């Protein structure tokens, strides 16, 4: 099932910074860090990365459990911001939920933190 | 991958310059 995810997308965003991709990722978990702002640990099957933040327009997907731990989604619009210390933050502006947490049922593979 | 603070500071690049 790691072949269901865009393996290498996390490294690509962190290195090349390009936003012209529509990666398919698994949500590992979600945490409010504040009108709540949600921080997501995402997986591309190879790596995990927690510097993801959801646009607040998408908050209802979290609050109604459609975007939830182990669900699989496809990002359709995101922005990259690069911090003074070299860290890159991804803001998820638009996405599609492709498969519910309940339909996936497990964390896919054994991704390691980027 | 970043503190919550610098993640939130990243929403406002002027704040990120001096965080």
């Amino acid at each position: 099932m790691v072949g269901q995810l865009s393996e290498g997308a996390i490294a690509a965003i962190m290195q090349k910074g390009d936003t012209n991709i529509k990666p398919i990722l698994q949500v590992i978990n979600i945490r409010p860090i504040t009108p709540p702002r949600y921080r997501l640990l995402m997986s591309d099957g190879l790596n995990t990365l927690s510097s993801f933040m959801l646009a607040t327009q998408l908050n209802p997907l979290v609050e109604e459990e459609q975007l939830s731990s182990n669900c699989v989604c496809q990002i359709h619009r995101f922005i990259v911001n690069t911090l003074k210390d070299g860290r890159r933050v991804v803001i998820l502006m638009e996405l599609e939920v492709l498969k519910s947490a309940e339909a996936v049922g497990v964390k896919i593979g054994n991704p390691v933190p980027y | 991958s970043g503190s919550d603070e610098e993640l939130l500071a990243s929403l406002d690049e002027n704040d990120e310059l001096t965080a």
